[PDB]
């Protein structure tokens, strides 16, 4: 079995410096080149860099030049790429992924990410979901202007499971997400009570209830 | 032309050689292969920009003289 | 005749002059890629030549196998039994200059001991195994005889015989494979031998084991004969691999294997042999350029450039 | 050596899918299932890796390569993208039911601190609507509305197995109080007729 | 100037080489030692004297001609 084991998640503050480990196992580091990918929540995978185990030559992108440092202690089979001048920009999980070619070759020209790790969440930002309402049928709350991805909203954490819908999270220019819960109620219902809704959001720390 | 057809009759074709890479240290033996392997490689590096300085010179020699008696008699004429 | 824009070349007497046309003299550049002809080009997935050539299982499709050029991946590694190579250059080399891994098995005769010997460690199919190349004779009920077997050369080519001793752990398991308290082996020839004491002792873990297989070699000459004797601790060979005369050899290179036509292979692809000077890397195979340390060698083609 | 595919591919299990990645220039084929590290499933241009089964497959013509899944069931429904270094944009595979339904509109206006703000989002909802594809047009005082509304669905219920759509739009105050008027339309392809539904700032 | 800055780029810089002197007598290793710094010195040997020559031939053949040329032009004037 050949695993790649990465370190947890670290929650930083921007201007700050972070190191991703990644340990790996059931091979030697030396025989496989390693590239590392990054992921911001949503925003599909981008590539960052790649380490030459066994010469330590690297190659990142110019959008990383200088701000990212990979380096390979082999004596535990491991493998740091620190990140300086954290931004808000860079929360995302990372992985660090197995490429074969080492020697005569750059691995990533010819070769694929056949191995992966479970990847780190990187969190570097910290914003609270701003909770408003949405009332006239149905009747929702509109969360906004939040910067980590996850965020669960309920109904009195009871109350309704049913006729209720979580709208994935969506981003905006300002680079902050917002989602909506909006649930069905009986017409009869709607002006004789209304309902509380829990925003909880844990890179925040931020637990709002707001009723309808 | 290529011009170094005289001069390098052709690329001579080589092999198996020793080692010119190594993992650990061993000692006389990886020591002599690399001193061996730098001095032939130093040898031609300097082989290699002899002739080329010598092709240059005499390429450029020649161009001028003809260059220089084109002129002379197209001007007599 | 002039140009427009010129390039700069050196002469003996000047640095730097500009000429109307200049050509490069150092291919500095490579394909990436190891174009398969017209060198018979064997590629070495996760199999060293060594692994092949003992016979481990994830390399048993490299049996009989023959090249030009023997590009060993750097993902190669071993599954089997932890062994080790003294003097593994050299028999490396010479495997690899041999050119063909034809392994002709030969009859011999181990009377008295138990043949087909295996381990958990190197796991063949669902059940214990070995190398396929090797016989792990071990003790025949209670007791193991001196084994005293010969094999003359009768063919004009050189045989080579590769066999090993193997350095149990612990004196327990010394006695309970070997009856023997120390034993030895001994291959000789007519005109050499070789000799060696296995020593019992713990090393390092690797692959749950503790033991290991010191791996050697010995080339029979035409008309010569070999002897192999010994009272304990072989690992005696199943045959003899054909030696050869070629222009083979190997290579340690990650680049992928393409369908092209190339002459000059080095460890970054497949070059053009054009020109007459490189740049790329300094090992090579084939009709390769002269490696030279300059990565811009300008030679003039025209007249001096003066525009 | 920018990298092009066709995104938001649904399907409901057991059929075709055909993704295409148009390199401009070794594309390896990888899935993100939900929650998970991408896993390599096409390396070279059209070879399978170890653990994959036989339904995945790809084809290369000149320059554009097609990864087409055969059978597909939920584990085969996840996030694809195409490698060439640079990533592609990615298409998600989602499951479908074959079940057909109307829209049910709904329009909230937006909130007073909203308007506070300055960024008066308003939503429009559409809820229980099938199939995937109805598109969604917002009229601003009965003229064209673009480049502001960003739409988000809800994946197909556990057993409504419908779709549910929220379109949410934002203006600057200064010229939010401008309009007056907003209604959400959608082109449904169930329902040719558009469904206006306005609401006057009173 | 020093003139020899085009051929010979500058002086390559060595750091770790074999043993040159021997106290003892060892045999094949010795000897192989011996006969690779014998060949280097050899051929360094070889190609200073060769161009030390060169420069020499074309350093004076210039001179050569542009003293007659000036000779000339001078006459003539
Ligand atoms: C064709 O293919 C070949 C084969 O890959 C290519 O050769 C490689 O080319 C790259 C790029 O040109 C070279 O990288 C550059 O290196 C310089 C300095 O390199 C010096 O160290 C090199 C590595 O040394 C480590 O590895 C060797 C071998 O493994 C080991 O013996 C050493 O002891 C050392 O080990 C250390 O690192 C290990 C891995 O982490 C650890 O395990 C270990 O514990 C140690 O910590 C060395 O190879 C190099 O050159 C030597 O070897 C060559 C032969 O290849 C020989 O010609 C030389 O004379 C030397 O003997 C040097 O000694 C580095 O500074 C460069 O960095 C540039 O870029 C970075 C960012 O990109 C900048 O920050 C820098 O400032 C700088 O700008 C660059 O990394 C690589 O060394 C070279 N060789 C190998 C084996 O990879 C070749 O390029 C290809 N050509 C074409 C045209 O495709
Ligand atoms: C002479 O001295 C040497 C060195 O001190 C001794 O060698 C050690 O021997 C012990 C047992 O005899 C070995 O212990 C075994 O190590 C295996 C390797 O473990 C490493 O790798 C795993 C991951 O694969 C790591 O988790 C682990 O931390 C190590 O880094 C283990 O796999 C073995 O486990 C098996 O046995 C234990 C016993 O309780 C079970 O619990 C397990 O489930 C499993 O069945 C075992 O732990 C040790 O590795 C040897 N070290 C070296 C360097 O070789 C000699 O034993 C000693 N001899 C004498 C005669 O004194
Ligand atoms: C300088 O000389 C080179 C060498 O011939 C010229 O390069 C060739 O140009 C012809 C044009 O008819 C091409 O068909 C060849 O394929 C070229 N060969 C190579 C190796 O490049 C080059 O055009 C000349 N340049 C000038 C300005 O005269
Ligand atoms: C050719 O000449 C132009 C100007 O005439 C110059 O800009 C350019 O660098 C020259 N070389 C090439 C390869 O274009
Ligand atoms: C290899 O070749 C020899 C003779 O050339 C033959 O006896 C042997 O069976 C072959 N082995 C395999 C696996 O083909």
């Amino acid at each position: 079995q050949v695993q790649l084991v990465q370190s947890g998640a670290e929650v930083k503050k921007p201007g700050a410096s972070v190191t991703v480990s990644c340990q790996v196992s059931g091979y030697t580091l030396t025989s496989y080149g390693l590239s590392w990918v990054r992921q911001a929540p949503g925003q599909g995978l981008e590539w960052v860099g790649w380490i030459n185990t066994y010469d330590g030559q690297t190659k990142y992108v110019k959008k990383f030049q200088g701000r990212v440092t990979m380096t390979t202690h082999t004596g535990t089979n491991t493998a740091y790429m620190e990140m300086k001048s954290l931004r808000s920009d860079d929360t995302a999980v990372y992985y660090c992924a197995r490429v074969e070619g080492v020697r005569g070759v750059m691995g990533f020209h010819y070769y694929p990410m056949d191995v992966w790790g479970q990847g780190t969440m990187v969190t570097v930002s910290s914003k609270g979901p701003s909770v408003f309402p949405l009332a006239p049928a149905a009747l929702g709350c509109l969360v906004k202007d939040y910067f980590p991805e996850p965020v669960t909203v309920s109904w009195n954490s009871g109350a309704l499971t049913s006729g209720v819908h979580t709208f994935p999270a969506v981003l905006q220019s300002s680079g902050l997400y917002s989602l909506s819960s909006v649930v069905t109620v009986p017409s009869s219902s709607l002006g004789t009570q209304t309902y509380i809704c829990n925003v909880n959001h844990k890179p925040s720390n931020t637990k709002v209830d707001k009723k309808v | 032309n290529g011009k170094l057809n005289r001069v390098i009759e052709k690329t001579n074709e080589k092999f198996h050689q020793i080692e010119k890479e190594f993992s650990e240290v061993e000692g006389r033996i990886q020591d002599l292969e690399k001193y061996v392997e730098d001095t032939k490689i130093d040898l031609w590096s300097y082989n290699a920009e002899l002739l080329v300085a010598l092709e240059n010179q005499h390429t450029i020699d020649l161009t001028d003289s003809e260059m220089n008696k084109l002129f002379e008699k197209t001007r007599r004429q | 005749h002039a140009v427009p824009n010129g390039t700069l070349v050196k002469t003996i007497t000047d640095d730097q002059i500009e000429v109307t046309n200049a050509t490069e003299l150092v291919q500095s550049s490579s394909t990436g890629k190891i174009c398969n002809n017209p060198h018979r080009i064997l590629d070495g997935i996760d199999c060293t030549l060594i692994d092949a050539l003992l016979g481990d299982p994830h390399c048993d499709v490299f049996q009989n196998e023959t090249w030009d050029l023997f590009v060993e991946r750097s993902k190669a590694f071993s599954n089997c039994y932890p062994y080790d190579v003294p003097d593994y250059a050299s028999l490396r080399s010479l495997v690899a200059s041999s050119g063909t891994l034809e392994f002709i098995t030969e009859g011999f005769t181990w009377t008295g001991v138990t043949q087909n010997g295996g381990s958990n460690a190197c796991k063949r199919g669902p059940g214990s195994g070995f190398f396929s190349r090797l016989n792990w004779l071990t003790k025949s009920g209670s007791t193991y005889p001196v084994l005293n077997v010969t094999m003359p050369n009768n063919d004009n080519f050189d045989k080579l015989y590769i066999w090993g001793v193997h350095h149990p752990s612990t004196n327990q398991e010394q006695t309970s494979l070997y009856v023997q308290a120390s034993g030895r082996v001994t291959v000789s020839t007519r005109r050499s031998q070789q000799t060696i004491i296995p020593n019992i002792g713990s090393r390092p873990w690797v692959r749950g084991l503790s033991s290991r297989i010191s791996i050697y070699w010995t080339i029979v000459k035409p008309g010569d004969v070999l002897v192999i004797n010994s009272n304990g601790n072989l690992i005696a060979p199943r045959g003899y691999f054909k030696m050869r005369t070629g222009k083979s050899s190997i290579m340690r290179s990650d680049a992928p294997i393409d369908t092209c036509i190339s002459e000059c292979i080095t460890p970054n692809g497949s070059i053009p042999n054009d020109k007459p000077f490189q740049n790329v890397n300094k090992i090579t195979y084939g009709a390769c350029p002269k490696y030279v340390k300059q990565n811009t060698l300008k030679l003039a083609t025209g007249m001096r450039n003066v525009p | 050596s920018v990298l092009t595919q066709p995104p938001s591919v649904s399907g409901a299990p057991g059929q075709r899918v055909t993704i295409s990645c148009t390199g401009s220039s070794a594309v390896h084929w990888y899935q993100q299932l939900p929650g998970t590290a991408p896993k390599l499933l096409i390396s070279g241009n059209s070879n399978r890796p170890s653990g994959v089964p036989d339904r995945f497959s790809g084809s290369k013509s000149g320059t554009s390569a097609s990864l087409a899944i055969t059978g597909l069931q939920a584990e085969d429904e996840a996030d694809y993208y195409c490698q060439s270094s640079v990533f592609g944009g990615g298409t998600k595979l989602t499951v479908l039911g074959r079940t057909v339904a109307a829209p049910s509109v709904f329009i909230f206006p937006p909130s007073d601190e909203q308007l506070k703000s300055g960024t008066a989002s308003v939503v429009c909802l559409l809820n229980n609507f099938y199939p995937r594809e109805a598109k969604v047009q917002w009229k601003v005082d009965n003229a064209l509305q673009s480049g502001n509304s960003q739409e988000s669905v809800t994946e197909q219920d556990s057993k409504d197995s419908t779709y549910s759509l929220s379109s949410t739009l934002t203006l600057s105050k200064a010229d939010y109080e401008k309009h007056k008027v907003y209604a959400c339309e959608v082109t449904h392809q169930g329902l040719s007729s558009p469904v206006t539904k306005s609401f006057n700032r009173g």
